[PDB]
RNA sequence: UUGGCACCUCGAUGUCGGCUCGUCGCAUCCUGGGGCUGUAGUCGGUCCCAAGGGUUGGGCUGUUCGCCCAUUAAAGCGGCACGCGAGCUGGGUUCAGAACGUCGUGAGACAGUUCGGUCCCUAUCCGUCGCGGGCGCAGGAAAUUUGAGAGGAGCUGUCCUUAGUACGAGAGGACCGGGAUGGACACACCGCUGGUGUACCAGUUGUUCCGCCAGGAGCAUCGCUGGGUAGCUAUGUGUGGCAGGGAUAAACGCUGAAAGCAUCUAAGCGUGAAGCCCCCCUCAAGAUGAGAUUUCCCAUUUCUUCGGAAAGUAAGAUCCCUGAAAGAUGAUCAGGUAGAUAGGUUUGGAGUGGAAGUGUAGCGAUACAUGGAGCGGACAAAUACUAAUCGAUCGAGGACUUAACC
């Protein structure tokens, strides 16, 4: 696995961050290393979330991100991370056994090179 | 490995019993004293059992004469003449490494 | 003398009819064919060229197509040379299979050893560390260069550069056993290389 | 420590010699009709040359 | 694994209680003795009124190391702590009582009257 | 070595000892071969050949040296700026402080002592160790190779037997030969024994957070603690220096004159060292002297009066992309849908050690059950779900002479 110029924990906090960010805006854009760790972490949240249990459910929440994906209204409650993955990402990979993400090569940005890429659900 | 596990399969013997770490055994030992082959009762309790098939091997910690003596054998030796569980022991981990800084009533293990 | 390629599988052990236990390396040696005999009135030495394993064609090209074609085969990932064997033995597209030797031949295993990458004087050349406290500023360095008078430095002053990748012969391994279905020897000890190395098995020089 | 001598022209033009670029591997696209790197996302169509998006 | 400074309790009769290693034999550069190998000491503590005094200089056969013995038969065995007995130029004890357990090595290497007086012999 | 001289260096050639790394000489310490012996044997003495390898760890002192302890086959002597400070150390010496003895009226000083006291530097060139790119090698390619030449290796103990034989009055006690098993050293490898294992499992403290409980997360050296996979590893395991061959050294001879004898030598034959050259291991055709074998591609187009030129291609290779058994980067190797190259997924495995939820028992801490459970980086096998799309670029057309077949 990769070290991505960072602590251990700095690394899984990171990691927590992007995984959280592909759950929630469904296409980001970042760094080749980063994205290539990323579909991993990602992958396996899903497959938790494809899981639907409460241990599943236990074993993202200690994962993914406290963070408001939206505000739906019924009195309005908000949507958490953690719920659009296992009400919404989770479902729709249904009948598809792996593979929930792809990278497109986007090209170097300007003030470092790095190479940039899209990473999305799909 | 596939084609390791099928090489040594026919060496696996299948009089092992079922025994975890915590378990006081008696391993009849076979000991080439000499010319005759004799069978030594060597009975403490199994301190380690590590590795996988052909390879893993377990650990027997007994106080001899005052002296804490570990032996240390293939699970599959034919070197074994029979393994017997005596008793069952209640712990909390897989390697009693802690048994060997304890000294009797400390080094006790729980009957279950 | 005979001689067979076959891939490192990995290490484990056999235990002996006496009742030790010997660590064996398992080689697999399946699809190896005879694919040219050298003659001293052809190449001036005599040699016989055996093709190890079985390679999709896509990876081989037409000139290695041809030459595969001459014994009736299909392209083969190694190619390796054995000399000092008997040329009356070995036809051409003729399997040579891993009961050409039996338990108790002593055999000479040759391959490349693991690579490790850029290596220091202390795991490369197994020199000394300098004093690691008492004030010392040198721990894992290569020691003097040499003496002044020869305003230069000698021509195998040892040093840090690429460490493993090289051929390596382990003399007299002893065949513990020969699985003629499973195309496996088990050979005492351990060969050269990662998992899935090429090894050339022959018969002892000693 | 430090340079001996200065180093000439022609020795400091020769170490020189490897130090340059090389040209990006780049390729026309039929969609677009313009250069786009192999194995990225064409911007001119505004997507992947093949997949479409 | 014994080697020069190494201490070791004395499992015998002999006046001698803790020995100190001032060689191991059997070769110019030998670094470590093991389980039946043969030990030039010291005596560092001896009991009062005992045969061998303290700061004498005295050969003694290790009888049981910390660092077993690997048998051929693929076991091992281990003691908790490192036990040597006192020995003449032949292969026979100072003392006539041998104390705590030994290794079977020793009857390999032809320490018979030690193997007679021991205890326990594994 | 102690010295003599003052020739290089005072716009600086760092000076003792140690460490690291060695390399060379042989006047040889050990091991090998041999002559003489006041050589019975076992031990020795002395000389000759021999530099292949080997040649210990401690106590004291800044030490070198030396003495001592314990080993060893042996604990060699020298050179390399008393080898090696842009490699290290800095105890000693050779700075400022202070004190003692001593000398000096004194400031201060030492055939002397004592405690303390700044060791800078990013490597340009050659050199050394590794690793690429270029072109060459009378066509262009893919493999397999020969070995000119080079490097590596080269050590040695003990026990048993021969044999209590030979030898000796006894005491003691062999050569030669055969076998076993070590030390040190080297190479490889992780199955074993262990080590490590910061994206593996578990326990646990404080405090903050997830609204609360429960269950979790953050931070405290990875908070700490007990384990541990792959990988990397030694103290672990396997293997090696086996046995030879050729020519020699000292030496021993045979035949043999010169010199009717004698004489190993002049002609001529043989024996004969751990040494030389092979044998063993590795590199090696830039070996420009550019070698060999097998296989593949073929003689295209337009020009150039001419020689030649350039421009599409062949076999083949590369860019680019997925990577690891490879790796600083290049490179190498495995793959690119003619698909298991990587990720995911599904089954396993090691490892941890019994999840959550629920229930039962208990006043409770907790225990038990459901259930070798749950988790499970890097390990295994399947699976085309995701990404290896689509492209492009480079790359022959083979000079002349002579001979032989023909
Ligand atoms: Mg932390
Ligand atoms: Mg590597
Ligand atoms: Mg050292
Ligand atoms: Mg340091
Ligand atoms: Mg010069
Ligand atoms: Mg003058
Ligand atoms: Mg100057
Ligand atoms: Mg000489
Ligand atoms: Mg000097
Ligand atoms: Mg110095
Ligand atoms: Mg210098
Ligand atoms: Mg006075
Ligand atoms: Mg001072
Ligand atoms: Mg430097
Ligand atoms: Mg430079
Ligand atoms: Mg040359
Ligand atoms: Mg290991
Ligand atoms: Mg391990
Ligand atoms: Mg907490
Ligand atoms: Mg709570
Ligand atoms: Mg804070
Ligand atoms: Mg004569
Ligand atoms: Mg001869
Ligand atoms: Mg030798
Ligand atoms: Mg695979
Ligand atoms: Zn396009």
């Amino acid at each position: 696995y990769r070290k991505l110029g960072r602590t251990s924990s700095q690394r899984k906090a990171l990691l927590r961050d992007l995984a959280t960010d592909l759950i929630v805006f469904e296409r980001i854009e970042t760094t080749e290393a980063r994205a290539k760790e990323i579909r991993k972490v990602v992958e396996k949240l899903i497959t938790s979330g494809k899981k639907g249990d409460l241990h599943a459910r236990r074993q993202a929440a200690a994962f993914i991100r406290h963070e408001v994906v939206e505000v739906v209204q019924v009195k309005n409650r908000p949507v958490y991370a953690l719920q659009k993955l296992f009400d919404d990402v989770a479902p729709r990979y249904a009948e598809r056994q792996g593979g929930y993400t792809r990278i497109l090569k986007k090209g170097p940005r300007r003030g470092d090179g790095a190479p940039m890429v899209i990473i999305e659900l799909v | 490995n596939k084609l390791i596990d099928e090489i040594t399969k026919s060496q696996l013997n299948p009089d092992v019993p079922n025994f975890r770490p915590g378990d006081t055994v008696r391993v009849h030992a076979k000991v080439v004293e000499g010319t005759r082959e004799r069978i030594q009762l060597f009975e403490g309790v199994v301190i380690k059992r590590r590795g996988a098939g052909i390879s893993e091997t377990f650990t027997v910690r007994k106080i001899s004469n005052s002296v804490g003596v570990e032996r240390t054998f293939p699970v599959h030796t034919p070197r074994i003449a029979k393994l017997e569980v005596i008793r069952r022991g209640k712990v909390r981990r897989a390697k009693l490494y802690y048994l060997r800084n304890l000294r009797g009533k400390a080094a006790r293990i729980k009957e279950i | 003398t005979k001689g067979i390629l076959g891939r490192k599988v990995g290490m484990t052990q056999v235990f002996t009819e006496n009742g030790e236990l010997i660590p064996v390396t398992v080689i697999e040696a399946a699809q190896n064919v005879v694919l040219q005999k050298k003659t001293v009135e052809t190449d001036g030495y005599e040699a016989v060229q055996i093709g190890f394993e079985d390679k999709r064609a896509i990876l081989s090209n037409k000139p290695e197509q041809g030459h595969v074609a001459k014994a009736n085969t299909t392209p083969k990932r190694f190619i390796r040379e054995f000399r000092d064997v008997n040329l009356d033995e070995y036809e051409i597209g003729a399997e040579v299979k891993v009961d050409v030797f039996a338990e108790g031949d002593i055999i000479d295993a040759t391959g490349v050893s693991k690579g490790k990458g850029f290596q220091g004087v202390i795991k490369r050349h197994g020199q000394s560390r300098g004093p690691m406290a008492h004030g010392s500023r040198y721990h894992r360095r290569p020691g003097s260069m040499g003496p002044v008078a020869p305003n230069r430095v000698f021509k195998n002053k040892l040093l840090p550069g690429r460490m493993g990748g090289e051929q390596i012969t382990i003399q007299n391994l002893e065949i513990v056993k020969v699985d003629v279905e499973k195309n496996v020897l088990l050979v005492k000890g351990n060969v050269p290389g990662a998992k899935k190395a090429l090894v050339q098995i022959k018969t002892a020089t000693k | 420590a430090v340079p001996f001598r200065r180093t000439s022209k022609a020795k400091k033009r020769k170490r020189r010699t490897h130090v340059k670029l090389q040209l990006p591997g780049m390729n026309e696209c039929s969609n677009c009709g313009e250069y786009r790197l192999s194995h990225h996302v064409c911007p001119e169509c505004g997507q992947y040359d093949g997949k479409d998006v | 694994m014994i080697q020069q400074e190494s201490r070791m309790k004395v499992a015998d009769n002999s006046g001698a209680r803790e020995v100190l290693t001032i060689k191991v034999l059997g070769g110019s550069g030998r670094k470590t003795a093991n389980i039946g190998d043969v030990v030039v000491c010291t005596v560092k503590q001896a009991t009062p009124g005992g045969v061998v005094k303290k700061g004498e200089v005295v050969k003694a056969v290790i009888v049981r190391t910390k660092s077993g013995a690997r048998r051929q038969d693929g076991s091992y065995i281990k003691f908790d702590e490192n036990a040597c007995v006192i020995i003449r130029d032949d292969k026979s004890p100072r003392g006539t009582r041998i104390f705590g357990p030994v290794a079977r090595e020793l009857r390999e290497n032809n320490f018979m009257k030690i193997v007679s007086l021991a205890p326990e012999v594994l």
